[PDB]
This record gives structure tokens, C-alpha cells and sequence, in this order.
């Protein structure tokens, strides 16, 4: 639980009910903790103690390379590819993705003519 | 011994010299695109294997 540390971080409301109010509170979306991962965290942790309660209850009683490769860096390109469709483009962020996409396809069309794409290898 | 093995060497020598012209300037060409052909991190190679005594494409890689 992230707590305010300065007056301004608390909207300069004073008192020490504040204070007392945010260290004690719930993760509530629609109140000061929102977009927050902490949750994920905490399903996280519950995953992996059911897992370990499982675990523990019995106890008691070329071409490869080549993929890896190619899936890092079309991935990598994807990942350039995500901020765009996250903008309501104009007409020149829009040219600028399709000169990127078309080095992509560039670089996949290689792919396609070397055989590479062809597992045979 | 002698005699068989200028006999040897003469089928030999025959075989070279009776090729026509024709043939004997596509055997240079064969030659000099086999050298050409030496480094094996060409692109070409990558799409084909080439028949070793003529250089022709043989089968996909
Ligand atoms: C868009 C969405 C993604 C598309 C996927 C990207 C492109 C995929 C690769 C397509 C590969 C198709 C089969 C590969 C064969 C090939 O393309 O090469 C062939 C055929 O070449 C072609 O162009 C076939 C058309 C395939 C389309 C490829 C065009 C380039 C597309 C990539 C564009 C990149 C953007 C850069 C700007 C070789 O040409 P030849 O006919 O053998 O020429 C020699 C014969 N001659 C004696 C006459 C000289």
C-alpha cells in the first residue's frame, strides 16, 4: 500500500485522520488506487501457494534456433507496432507505420524467397 | 606396364581433344562459375544445391 508522504501528495488537508484513513485502506479502484498492479501481485502470490499446497499434500502420505530468432524479432517489431494503434493517427504518423511495416515485410519477403519460412531445414 | 598405361593415357587425351568447340566454351563457363560459385555463404546457395560436374540447379536447399 502506497502512502502519501507530503502535504501536497494529500491535497494540504490536514489532520492525522488522513493518514490513519490511507494506510488502513482497500484497494478500491474508483478511489486513490487506480491502474494499480498490486492486485495482480497478490493473485500472483495466491497462485503460487496453491500450487505449492498441491505439491506438498502427496509428500507427505536448427530450425529452432531459426524460430527463436525470427519470434524475437517480429516480435520486437510488434512491439514498435503497439504505440501507433494507441494514437488516433493523422495521415503522416500513419505513412511513417506503413514505410516500418514495409521494412517488415521486406525483411519477410527475404524470409519467404530464402526458404527460411519453409521448414523442410 | 608402360604399354597399358599410354594406352590409359591416350583414351584420356582423345577424350579431351575430340569435344567440339561449342562444348569446350560451356566447360569454360562451367569452370569459371564453379569458382564463382566457391563461397558457400552466397544467397544463392541458400535457394539451391548445384549439380557438382555441370553447375546447374539440382535440387532446392
Ligand atoms: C503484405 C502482407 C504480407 C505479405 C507477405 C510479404 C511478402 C511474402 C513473400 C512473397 C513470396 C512469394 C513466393 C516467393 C517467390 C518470389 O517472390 O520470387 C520469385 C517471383 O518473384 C515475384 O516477384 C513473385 C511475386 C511475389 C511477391 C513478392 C514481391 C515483393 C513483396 C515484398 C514487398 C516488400 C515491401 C518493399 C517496398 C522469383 O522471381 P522469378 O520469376 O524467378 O524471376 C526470374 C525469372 N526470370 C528469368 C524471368 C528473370
Amino acid at each position: 500500500l502506497y502512502n502519501a508522504m507530503t502535504p501536497a501528495q494529500r491535497y494540504f488537508v490536514e489532520g492525522e485522520h488522513v493518514v490513519q484513513a490511507e494506510a488502513n485502506r482497500d484497494i478500491l479502484f474508483t478511489q486513490l488506487d487506480s491502474n494499480s498492479y498490486l492486485p495482480v501481485l497478490h493473485y500472483v502470490l495466491v497462485g503460487t501457494a496453491l500450487g505449492v499446497v498441491f505439491l506438498v499434500l502427496p509428500l507427505l502420505i536448427v530450425s529452432f534456433y531459426i524460430v527463436s530468432i525470427m519470434y524475437l524479432l517480429f516480435d520486437i517489431e510488434v512491439v514498435y507496432l503497439i504505440p501507433y494503434v494507441m494514437t488516433n493517427a493523422t495521415e503522416y504518423m500513419y505513412w511513417v507505420m506503413q514505410t516500418f511495416v514495409a521494412i517488415l515485410v521486406g525483411g519477410f519477403f527475404y524470409e519467404w524467397r530464402m526458404g527460411a519460412l519453409e521448414w523442410r531445414e | 606396364s608402360s604399354a597399358n598405361n599410354y594406352d590409359l593415357l591416350g583414351q584420356q587425351h582423345k577424350f579431351e581433344n575430340s569435344k567440339v568447340f561449342e562444348e569446350m566454351l560451356v566447360e569454360e563457363e562451367i569452370a569459371k562459375d564453379r569458382e564463382l560459385l566457391e563461397d558457400k555463404n552466397l544467397a544463392v546457395h541458400q535457394l539451391y544445391i548445384f549439380d557438382p560436374q555441370t553447375q546447374l540447379a539440382a535440387r532446392p536447399r
